[PDB]
Formats: structure tokens, C-alpha cells, sequence
């Protein structure tokens, strides 16, 4: 393996060439924010719910800045389901409905920005990225809008026409990207249960699990996106992720100084 | 019932980025081909990356960037090759038009003019996939999404190849490369070695809901991208596994 | 004397977001309905917000957000009713079109296709004026600032009621709710209670130049737009207080 | 040999900002002249920005900023009057369209419409070149650069005199200013002294590739446009220096 | 002279006017980013190296960002060649070949700016400008793509089809536009040689030298694009410029120190 | 005062007859080059007759016919290389259309179309005048009669030769043939011997009220045609005597 073996391959095959691909995985590995958390709070489980929810994790995120460097990013939530139910009900595919999806999350994002701003802490995107490097050296945090990029161009689920990678697949994969420290899901659920909580009485709490054995017991579609599993076995930098409960109080800081509230969930 | 056709009259054209490549003396009869087309269908006409994209993954690799740093890298050499064929095709009214403008105006460039060329890379960027450092959702497989996603009459991918063989045929193995008229994407899936389209176009074939066959035809011989929009066998047809409404 | 008109040929119609929260029911008749309408008129179609934006004052009140933050949520829900409404109609070569292209190349791109959709509510922003603590310039205000602006033909308010009423007619009170065929801006200005229109509307018709009448019908049965397009009284029309030149 | 021409049916027309800077009394019938012509020509239009860049200049000098900072302040007048001549020229189906749309989406808008108004400044900003601290790439010169990029078929100069002097027929010495019915661009760079077109207009002449020549004409004198668009001589003829195929 | 006699002339006479043209020259003169150093990072001498040549660089630019404000252009290199090449062979005009070679000039600031944003330096742009006195300020740096703005209206030169103003020009141009105080070009070779080192075998090294020797030696198009040159006679504000080896570990850290490695180009 | 314009943005193009009896070889490029002009200007194509009503003038004189028997006749050859002509640019939607059409309908299909091919000769049939054996208003006249009357931007002659000269260019004088770049109709009518153009086209110049020059070109040089209807000197221009209003 060598740098000329591998631009050779680059030049002469097709990128489908597996000869080609393997000397690609062996290429060296930059993380672009290595020292950074990346949090999803979400749309339905936090915002959705106003001040009692929103304001305590304001609290925690303008506390937490001091010490750690935070990619808040913003679920969507009721009012995207309202737009998915009026589009599917026309007959539109997925790649519109993703579009409709975004512009909810974007709200999200704009609400939790403002209350933000006198922090410091912007709402980024309109640069994109390069906000993200300035802001996150000097206050230290910034919030964005969770949804892939995709639109029109959203793979579709196998059934059905609601767009399978929604706001936990984007913040993830941008943690990924990043290759971020830590990837935490701000929910309303302590964690992963072996059934639905709000559905089932006598649900058990788990604390750690791996994709397999999440898929094993029939868990593939609980408290994360289940593609979400899927990009968690395939990410070269973010390995496993945790999921907390942000309407406890101190929770989000409690994960960020390394407690083990909540569930992780592991690739392998 | 599956999702409605958003412009089921709408013929989508794939051009590889390695037919561009070849520069003007295969530009030139393909813009010549392309005139002619105008008047016989509406076209969007996305261009690939081709070799600039193989230098620029060679100095982000030695650099050591994430598949979604790669990912848009590509995508603007294929946007590079949009600007270069729509100048072609100006004084026809041809124009090149960006991501946002395909997403959302495409209804409204199509009736203001025949033909209008875009970026067939996809918008995934930095969210582009992990798994492997080379960008999954290539060229091929951003013009099916979008072809499919409209519910197009077709998709066409223009090529420097008359299809796919069973082996690469300007590869190593290329003496024992087979032609073949007709295969499915899921049987093309199962198997190992190269294609000339992206692996991950099988993957959004296996979920697309309107585009029954995609036919991969050779750019550089004249007339085969014509006969291909009229439905006349003369490369390789790939079968979705769509099924008939 | 007065401005010229812009696009004195223009028809403006704005489309209540409660009508598209109807889903399929109310949506589908209403597009096959403007298709047959856009050989007889040059339209601009422009779509209020409806129960989304509700919801996110409700979000936005709760976290103590200033009347500026809510404007731009709200506005966000009629632009996607309008991204839904331009879909439906994207195979007739109409798309949504942003502010921008709606304030500075409405002329080029009614000359491309018969109609275009865009948000009724207008860009105030951040820049909406404080007093109350619900957004008052909306989507009926921003569609008759945009059409007398214009110089347009017509603005056409299309809502899920027959018309303006003495009360509520979904409300507490509706049973003493009577209907008005007609009224004036200036007689509705000076009442107290609810209407189906935006407060802000009438005060923006007490300094309009152009549009003499508006005309507000029920969009849930069939056939109603296209009479008021063509000057019939199929609802309840508002006289703006313009006089002629 | 020389570059294929882009756009060889397009016609670029410059208007002078001081023209517009005579308000409706110059403005209205150079509209109704535009008018007339819509139906004969495609047209680009561009415009200059007058007396207002003057202002910016001023107050620009005073506070010391280089001329990379006085060149996107000027070239915001020359966009101004050109959202007012689109402005009236809207009901004829006419927008302005900003600079990315004019360099790259021109073909498709001119399918789309007869006309299209743009600014004639060129985008050099803040790498206009330095030496003098007035911006040498003003309007006249954006506008020949353009026209000779798409190899259009003409370039017109619209201006508030008749064409070129011996003398500013409107300063000092303007009794012995003599008219010059034909020049070439290179007599002219050899002269002192001022003209009714930006010096570096002749430094693009000389490297021209397409355009033999341009009219400067007297737009305040109704008909003088339209002669000059069929190539009837009625004003200052321009040689510049390209020489045919 | 006075304010006055200046606004009179600028309302009276046309701008071709020489009276006009004299008393503008005599106008005051701000530096808007005096205390900043422009250097060009070259496309195919430096970035088009990858990793032996960018990641030492990427350490000195860290390093000087603590001491010095940087405005780092990127050049474009060999895929806009093959650009150039393609369209060239097509008969385009130097405008479209102009559009195309800033995309490879935006590929180069994007992959610098990624391997810098962990240090917060921004790829500016966007913005334009604006996000560029912040960064400034804060961080000490910034990233931008060196091509000219021009576009479709790029002059062509006297003869050919590529375009005359590339990133060379298009650095120099941001530099005596913010009136900065030092222009630095990075690229591979030590300096200025009485001929091309790459070619020629006896070629001397050439530490100092004017534009008028420049053209009087057969160097006008050698180092440096040959407009350049010309633009440096005009310019107001930098009035030299200095060419280092950015493969030589720490060239551009002495160059900032105001070591005289490499060669300096006058502008008389 | 003058008649107004009827069609004041139509450009007319006569092609004589003897340029198309050379076939395939002038017919091709002619026809190239009328192919890029269609997106610049609305042409109405008028085709002249040749050899063929050289013969049929023969036989016709040979049986004793009268000049309003041979008119006719003439005519019908002219026709056909309209038919001819319009065939080849069929794909370009441009159709021979007969003369009540040009009459009556000429701007309805100048709206559907961008160009018209009819034949040059007029109607005058069986009232064609006495005096000569041989009919005077042939197709030169025609032609000038009909873009006069509309008011046309001008009337352009595509020959095959150069312009006009002193003596027949192909004749038994032709070594003393001296090319005229510029002539007035009135010093023509006064000279006697052969014209390229119709005698009585010059009368009818004399009565003209809107044309003030026709230029008379070599269609078998490609190009020419191109930069006479962009008023380009290239061959004989004659002065109508029309003055200007
Ligand atoms: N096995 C399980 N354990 C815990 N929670 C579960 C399980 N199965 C389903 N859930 C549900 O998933 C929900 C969390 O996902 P949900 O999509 O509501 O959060 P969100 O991130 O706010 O979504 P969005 O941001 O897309 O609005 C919980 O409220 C819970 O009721
Ligand atoms: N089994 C196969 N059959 C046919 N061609 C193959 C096969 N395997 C590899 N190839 C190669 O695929 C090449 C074309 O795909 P490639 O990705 O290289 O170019 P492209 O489609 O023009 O690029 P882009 O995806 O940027 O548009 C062919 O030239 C051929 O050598
Ligand atoms: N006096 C009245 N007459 C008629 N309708 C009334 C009156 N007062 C209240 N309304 C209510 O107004 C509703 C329509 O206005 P509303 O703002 O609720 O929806 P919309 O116009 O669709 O929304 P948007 O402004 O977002 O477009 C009716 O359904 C009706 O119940
Ligand atoms: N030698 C000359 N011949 C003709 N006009 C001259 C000459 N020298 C100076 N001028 C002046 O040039 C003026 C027009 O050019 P000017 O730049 O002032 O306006 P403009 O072209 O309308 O502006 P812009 O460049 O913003 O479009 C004339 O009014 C005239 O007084
Ligand atoms: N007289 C000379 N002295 C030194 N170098 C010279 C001379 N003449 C030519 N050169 C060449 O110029 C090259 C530097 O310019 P080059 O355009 O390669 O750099 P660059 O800034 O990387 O370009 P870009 O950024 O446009 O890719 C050197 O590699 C050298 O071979
Ligand atoms: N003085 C002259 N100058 C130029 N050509 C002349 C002159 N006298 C005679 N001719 C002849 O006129 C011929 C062209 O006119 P002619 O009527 O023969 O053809 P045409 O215009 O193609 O026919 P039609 O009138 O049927 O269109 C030339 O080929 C030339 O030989
Ligand atoms: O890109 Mo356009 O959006 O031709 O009105
Ligand atoms: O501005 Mo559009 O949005 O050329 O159809
Ligand atoms: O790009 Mo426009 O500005 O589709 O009319
Ligand atoms: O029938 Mo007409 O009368 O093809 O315009």
C-alpha cells in the first residue's frame, strides 16, 4: 500500500472496483472536530413542549459551554408529521415530503436560537459549516437545523413515503462527518426500554446494547430512526451514542462530564 | 398506491463525466445529437464528475478526509462538466441550472425552454454516508433518485461503454468481458467486481416506485442516445424491479 | 395622479391555509379546478398558513418570543402550503417561486409558464410591527399589499366559508351568524369581532391605489373560484374605498 | 482560431445612467421605443449608473476608500436604474436579473421572455485593478465585455449626446468640439483628453474577439435605438480592431 | 485642491475627464486591514501535493496565527488545467474558462479550511468581506479562494483563451484592496531564477529584483502570472512582494519574521 | 402624412431563382445559414423563379400567349421553389404558406412560427399590364411592393452575384463590368441595359413610402445574407427615395 498504488487505482478503475475501494480504507483518517459533542433535541419529546422543557436545557447548554464545545442540532416534531399526513395523503414521494420536513426543524432551530443569542450562540447554517469553525472556537456552541441536505433527492423506506433519514439520521451523520467526541439524543424517555413506555406497563430500562442485539429483540424502530442503527454500524468515528432524558433537570450535563445516565447504544 | 408522477413527461439524460472528458471530439457530435433532440422530447440532461473527481479523491484521501468531505469535492467537477456542455447549447436556450432550481423550478425552466442541464450528483455533501471513503451516491445514482422521484418517462445513461460486460472492458480481465443486452439490478447486485454505473444505484433501484428500466448507452457513437429515448435496444437495459400500477 | 400599474393583466389569488389543511379532499378538486383555469388567466397563486402556524405561536408564546420572532415562523407554513400546492401542479409547468422572484421577476416568469405559487405572507420579518402579540400583517394582507402594488386585475380570497358573516360561523355564536354578499372595508374596520380576514387587510385597503373590490368565496365547492375570476358574486365582496380615476 | 460565439442572435443595448437621470421625461419614450422593438430583437439590456455614482465617489474619496471599495458602490446606481427600467417595461413580460443570472442562466431567460435588463458594471468589486482611485471597468466597458463573451451580434451605446467629440460638447471647450460620425477604438486611445465612454472600453476592444463595432447613438432623440439595432449610421461608429473570420 | 473642487468635478465632468482623474489622485488614502499579511498557497506547487506538502504548512499558518493576521488564498492547480484544457478545445472564451477554474480554486480553500478548523479559521466567502474582519479579529485568520471575482467579464489576453487573472492576481488584488501590509506567494520552488529551475540546469538565484529588470531579463511570465507584475506597478498599497518555497519547513514562519528567505519583487 | 407600419419588426428576404436552380450545392448552405437567423429576426422568405420561366416563357411565346398569359406561368415556378425551399427548414417549423395567407394572415403565423417561405411573384395573374411581351412585375417587385406595404424593417435581395455592376458580370460585356457599391433607383431607371433586378422594381421605389434602401447580396457566399440584415454593407445598396418622415 502506498500513495502511488492508490492514486494509480484512482485514475485507472471504476470507483465500483473493489480492488480500488480497498486501497481507499486504508488512507488516513482526520477528524475535523474531534474535541466537540454533538446534541440532537428533539422536536416532538422537547420544543414541542415549550418553556417547561426548553428552558431548563437552555440553562444546561449555556452552563455546559464553559467546559465542553456543543453542535446543538433541532428535531422537527408534530407540525412535520401534520405536513407529512397532508402530503402522503396526496400521493407526494418522499423526496417532497423531506423538503417540508426541514423547514419545521429550521423553526426549531430559529426558537432555540434566539433564546441562545444573548449567549452568543448563533444558529448556523446560511455559511453552512464555516460558521461552525469561528462560532464553536469563541462561544463555544451552535445550534442547527437536524434534517439531511437530501430533499428531492431522500432515498425512499421501503413502504411507504415518509423520508426514512429525518433529524436523529442528520445530526448523526454530521457527528460522523465531524468526526465528533460524542453524540448525544436529548429525548423524553429516560432510555431505551424493551417495549414502548408510553404504550407498555411493564417495560424494562437498558442500559447499554448493541446494534445486534437491539435488532435481535425486535427493537429496530424504537427511540432512534432505525436507519440511524444502520449508519451507527457503517460510521468510522462516532461508534456508539447516547440516549437521555431532557426533561430531567442536569441531565444533558451530567452525560457531557461522562455519567452514564441514560442508554448507550454501541456499533459492535 | 404509490406516490403520483410529478412531470411524467420529462426525459432525464445522464452524461458520464468520462464522455465529457474526451472533450470536443466527443462534445461536439453529442451537442450535435442533443440539438436535434430538442424538439422531440423535454429534457434534463444531469452531467457526471468523470477524472478530475479521481484527482481530487486522491489529494482528500492523502489529506485523510471523510467520505463527506469528498462528497461535494466531486459534485463540483460534475457541475464543472454542466457549465462546459450547457455553454455548448446556449443559442438553443440551453442553460445550466443549480441543486435548489432543479428542486423546486424545474416545472417552470421546462416551459420557458426545451432542455435545461444539471449537476447529477446528488446534494448529500457532508452527509454523505460512511463506510466507504469513496462517496456511495454518485452520479448515476443522483439522476435516478431525481428521474424516479418525478416519476420521468425514463432515465438514459450516456456512456463511454456500449453497457455493462461482465468484466471491465478496458480493465485487466478484459479479454474474458461478455456484453450484456439485459440484466436486473438485483441480479447485478449479487454480484462482485466492477460496473459501470454505481453500486448504490441498485440500492434505489430496489426502492424506486415509478421507473421501470434504465438503459446504459454508448455516447460515443451517434445516434444511440436518440434511439435509446425512443425505447430501441441498443445498449444495456438494467430492470428496477419496479413493477407494472 | 395615481402609480402606473405594473401587471395590469395580472389575477391574484390567494388560497387559505385552512383549505389545504383539508388534505386531499379539499386540495384535489381545488387543483383540477385551477388547472382548467390557467388557459383563461395569467395567475399568481398565493397560499396563506393555516392550523401549522397555530401550533407554532402556541410554542413560540410559551417561550416568551416577541412578535417579530413569530412572523417569519408563520410565514415558513405558507410556504410549504404553497411548495404542496405547486407539486400538485408541477406537471402544467408551475412551480413555487421564492420572495425575491415574486417582488423583481414576476413578469419574466409569468411569461415562461401560465401560473406560478408563492407564500401570500409578506417579508416583514423580524420588522413586523409591535402591539399586538400575534403577527398582524398575514397572508391576506401580504396578497393585497403584493396585488395593489401590482396594479393586478383582481385579488381573490379563496377560504373554507361562503363568505364574511355577522359572527363566527364555526364559532360560540354561530348560530346568530348572518351572511354579508357585500360590505366595505371601512363598515368592517369600525365593527368589533371576529372575520375570516386579517385585520391588517382592511387598513391596507384604506390606502390602496388600484384594487377597487375583493371578493372572499369558498374554495370547498367546486367552481366558485373560476366564477369570481370572471367578475360573478358567488361570495362576499369587499369594496376597498379606491375610487375611480 | 477565435472562440464560437455563445449568443451570435443576441443584441446588448447600454443605456447611459445620465439618461436615466433625466427622470420620465427621457425615461418614458426610450420605454416606448424598448417597447417597439421587443417583437425585432433579443435583447440584453444593461444600464449605466449616472450622476448618483458620482455622489458615492464624493463621499467615498472623502472618507480615503480604495478604488476596490468605490467600484461596488458605483455599480449599485447602475443596478438601481435598471430595477426601474425593468420596472416599466414589466408588463411587456420584462424583469431585471441579477449578475449570476446573466453569466449563466442568460439563454434559458431570453427563451423565456423577449427582453431582459441587467447592470452594465462588470462584478470586479473589491479586485477592480488599482492606479486610478476612480473604478476604470465602469458600465460601458462591463457591457462590451459581455457582448463579446457570448459573440453577440451587436453592442449599442445609448447616451445623452450623439456620439463622440473633439471636445466635451457639454464642458469648457465646447465650442470647438467637432462630432466624429467614426473612429477607431485605437485613434481614441491615443487621444487626451474626455470621452462620452469609459478609456478602458478601448483597452477591451483591442483584445475583442467578436464585435467589429459598436454605435454610440443619442437615445434622447426617439428612433436613433431602433436605427441603430438595423445598423443604420446615426451616430459614432466604434472600429474596434477585431477584424473578420 | 480641496473637497469642493473635487465634488464639483465629479459632478461636472465625466469620469474620463484627466482633471477629474488628477484630483481623485490627491484624495486620502485609508488602509482598511493594515496590520494583515496576504499569502497565496499554491495550487499545483503546494495543495495538489497533498499531505507532505499541506501538513506542514498547516502547522506554521497555526503557529503564526498567534502573532500575525493571515488571509490565506488558495490556488487552483492541475484540475482547472485539465479544465482549461477541455474547454479551450472546445472554442470557448476565457470568460466561461475563467467560471471554471474558481471551482478548483473553492475545491483547494475547502480542503485547507477543513484541516484548519479545529484551530477555528474559517473559509470565508459567503460573506464575502464581513465574515472577514471578525475571523480577523478573533482568530487571527481566514481562507479564501484566491480566483478573481470576474467571471464572464474576465479580459482575455492578447492572444489564448485562459484567462490572464488567476489566483496569483487574484490574491495580489485582495491584498492592495485592504491595503495590508505584506503579500507573501507560496510555492515550490525558492524564488525568482534567471531561468526556470524545473528546465534549466545552470539557472541563478535571484534574491531582489524590480519588474522593469523582471521584463528586461525575458522574466515577465515566469514565477509569478505576468499580469502581476503590471498590477504591482499600480498598486497604491503593496508595492513588493515576496515568493517562498512553501516545501521547506518554515519558510513562510521566517518570511513572517522578516527574514529575507526566498526572492522580493519590487515594484520599482 | 405616410401610411402607418403594418409590420414594422418584419425583415423580408428574396432569394432569386437562379440561386436556387444551382441545387444542393448553394441550396445547403443557404439553408444553414437561414437555420441560424431564425432565432434573431421574423423573416418572410420569398422565393423568385429562374430557368424554369425562362422555358416556360419560350413555349409560351412560341403559341402566341400574351404577357397575362405568361405571368402566371412564371409565377407557378416561383411557388415551387418556395415549396422547395420551405421543405428543407421543415424541421425548424417553418412551412410555404400561398399568397391570400401573406395577405391576410401573414402576422397570426409569424406568431405560431419564425419564419415564412411564399413565393416573391404578386398576383397580378391575368391583369398583369401590357407592353412588354414578357410580365414586369416579377419577383424583385414583388417582393419590394409587399415589404413595403407592411411597413417592413427592410427588404434584402440575395443574388448570385455581388450586387450590381455596369455591364451583365456574365455577360458578352463583362470585361469593362464595373461593381457599384451604392446607387440610387432613380440614376438606375435612367441608364438602359441589364439589371440583377426587375425594372419595375425601381418604379415602384419611387412611389414607395416606408423602405429607404434595399440591398442586393451573393447568397453563394455564406455569411453575407447574416450581416445584411444586420444593415452590414456587403453588396449593392440602392436608395428608394423614400425620406425620412
Ligand atoms: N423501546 C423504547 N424505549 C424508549 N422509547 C421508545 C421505545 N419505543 C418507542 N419509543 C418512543 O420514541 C420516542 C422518542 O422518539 P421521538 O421521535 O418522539 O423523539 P424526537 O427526537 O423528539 O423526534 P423528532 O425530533 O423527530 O420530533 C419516545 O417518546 C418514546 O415514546
Ligand atoms: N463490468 C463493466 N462493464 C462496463 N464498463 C465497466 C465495467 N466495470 C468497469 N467499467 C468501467 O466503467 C467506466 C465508466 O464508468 P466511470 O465511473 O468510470 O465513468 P463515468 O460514468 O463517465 O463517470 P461519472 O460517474 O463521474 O459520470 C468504463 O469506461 C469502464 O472501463
Ligand atoms: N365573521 C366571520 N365570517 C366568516 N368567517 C369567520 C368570521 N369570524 C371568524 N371566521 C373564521 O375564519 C376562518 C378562516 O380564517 P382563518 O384565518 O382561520 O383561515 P385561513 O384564511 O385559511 O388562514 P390563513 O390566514 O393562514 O390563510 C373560518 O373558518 C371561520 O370560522
Ligand atoms: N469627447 C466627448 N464627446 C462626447 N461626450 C463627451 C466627451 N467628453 C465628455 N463627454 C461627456 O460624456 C457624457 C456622457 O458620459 P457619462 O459617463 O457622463 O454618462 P453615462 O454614460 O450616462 O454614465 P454611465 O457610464 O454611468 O452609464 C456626456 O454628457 C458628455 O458631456
Ligand atoms: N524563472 C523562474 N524562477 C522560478 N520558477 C519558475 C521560473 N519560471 C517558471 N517557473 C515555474 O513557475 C512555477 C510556480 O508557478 P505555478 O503556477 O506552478 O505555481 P502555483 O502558484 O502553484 O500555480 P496555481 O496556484 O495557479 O496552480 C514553479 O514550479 C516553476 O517551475
Ligand atoms: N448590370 C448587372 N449587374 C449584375 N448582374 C446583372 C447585370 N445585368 C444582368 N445581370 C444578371 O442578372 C442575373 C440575376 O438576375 P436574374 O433575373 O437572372 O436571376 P434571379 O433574380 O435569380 O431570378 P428571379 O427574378 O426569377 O428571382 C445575374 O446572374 C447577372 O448575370
Ligand atoms: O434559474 Mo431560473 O430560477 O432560469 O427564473
Ligand atoms: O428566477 Mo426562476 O425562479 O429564471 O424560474
Ligand atoms: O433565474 Mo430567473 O431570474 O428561473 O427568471
Ligand atoms: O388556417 Mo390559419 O388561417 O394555419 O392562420
Amino acid at each position: 500500500n502506498s500513495t502511488a498504488e492508490l492514486e494509480e487505482l484512482l485514475m485507472q478503475r471504476s470507483l465500483t472496483d473493489p480492488q480500488l475501494q480497498a486501497a481507499a480504507a486504508a488512507a488516513a483518517d482526520f477528524r475535523i472536530l474531534p474535541d466537540a459533542t454533538v446534541i440532537k433535541i428533539g422536536g416532538q419529546s422537547v420544543i414541542d413542549r415549550g418553556r417547561a422543557a426548553v428552558y431548563p436545557l437552555v440553562d444546561e447548554i449555556v452552563a455546559a459551554r464553559k467546559n465542553h464545545k456543543l453542535l446543538i442540532g433541532t428535531g422537527a416534531g408534530t407540525r412535520a408529521r401534520h405536513l407529512y399526513s397532508i402530503a402522503a395523503g396526496l400521493g407526494l414521494p418522499a423526496g417532497v415530503l423531506a423538503q417540508l420536513g426541514s423547514s419545521v426543524a429550521d423553526q426549531n432551530a430559529a426558537m432555540l436560537g434566539q433564546l441562545l443569542a444573548k449567549h452568543g450562540i448563533p444558529v448556523v447554517g446560511g455559511a453552512g459549516l464555516s460558521a461552525v469553525p469561528l462560532s464553536l472556537a469563541e462561544v463555544n456552541a451552535v445550534v442547527f437545523s437536524g434534517m439531511p441536505p437530501y430533499k428531492l433527492w431522500m432515498r425512499p423506506a421501503a413502504e411507504g413515503v415518509i423520508p426514512p433519514y429525518r433529524t436523529d439520521a442528520g445530526c448523526f451523520l454530521l457527528a460522523e462527518q465531524f468526526g465528533c467526541k460524542q453524540m448525544i439524543f436529548v429525548k423524553d424517555e429516560d432510555g431505551l426500554y424493551t417495549a414502548n413506555p408510553k404504550t407498555s406497563k411493564d417495560a424494562t430500562f437498558i442500559p447499554r446494547i448493541s446494534v445486534d442485539e437491539m435488532k435481535a429483540k425486535g427493537l429496530h424502530d424504537s427511540i432512534l430512526e432505525f436507519p440511524v442503527l444502520d449508519l451507527l454500524q457503517s460510521a468510522q468515528h462516532v461508534r456508539e451514542v447516547q440516549v437521555v432524558n431532557g426533561l430531567v433537570p442536569g441531565n444533558l450535563t451530567r452525560a457531557l462530564a461522562g455519567e452514564h445516565v441514560g442508554t448507550i447504544i454501541t456499533a459492535s | 398506491k404509490r406516490p403520483i408522477r410529478l412531470l411524467p413527461w420529462l426525459q432525464v439524460v445522464k452524461i458520464g463525466g468520462r464522455v465529457m472528458d474526451r472533450g470536443a471530439d466527443a462534445i461536439l457530435p453529442l451537442v450535435e445529437e442533443l440539438r436535434k433532440l430538442l424538439p422531440e422530447h423535454r429534457l434534463l440532461i444531469l452531467t457526471g464528475a468523470g477524472v478530475r473527481a479521481r484527482h481530487v479523491f486522491s489529494v482528500g484521501l492523502d489529506l485523510g478526509l471523510p467520505v463527506g468531505s469528498l462528497a461535494p469535492l466531486a459534485a463540483s467537477e460534475a457541475g464543472q462538466n454542466g457549465h462546459i456542455l450547457a455553454a455548448m447549447l446556449a443559442s438553443e436556450g440551453v442553460s445550466y441550472v443549480e441543486h435548489p432550481t432543479v428542486a423546486d423550478q424545474l416545472a417552470i425552466h421546462l416551459s420557458a425552454t426545451r432542455a435545461v442541464v444539471g449537476s447529477a450528483f446528488p446534494p448529500y455533501h457532508h452527509h454523505e454516508f460512511p463506510g466507504s471513503r469513496i462517496p456511495p451516491h454518485r452520479a448515476d445514482t443522483g439522476a435516478f433518485l431525481l428521474a424516479d422521484a418525478f416519476g420521468a418517462a425514463g432515465l438514459t445513461i450516456v456512456e463511454n461503454v456500449d453497457g455493462i460486460y461482465t468484466a471491465d472492458p478496458n480493465g485487466p480481465d478484459r479479454g474474458q468481458a461478455r456484453f450484456l443486452p439485459e440484466t436486473s439490478a438485483t441480479d447485478l447486485a449479487k454480484s462482485e467486481g466492477p460496473l459501470p454505473v454505481d453500486r448504490a444505484l441498485l440500492d434505489v433501484m430496489a426502492t424506486a416506485r415509478h421507473i421501470e428500466r434504465v438503459q446504459v448507452v454508448n455516447g460515443l457513437v451517434p445516434g444511440r442516445l436518440t434511439a435509446a429515448l425512443r425505447g430501441e435496444h441498443v445498449g444495456t437495459l438494467i430492470r428496477t424491479g419496479v413493477r407494472p400500477a
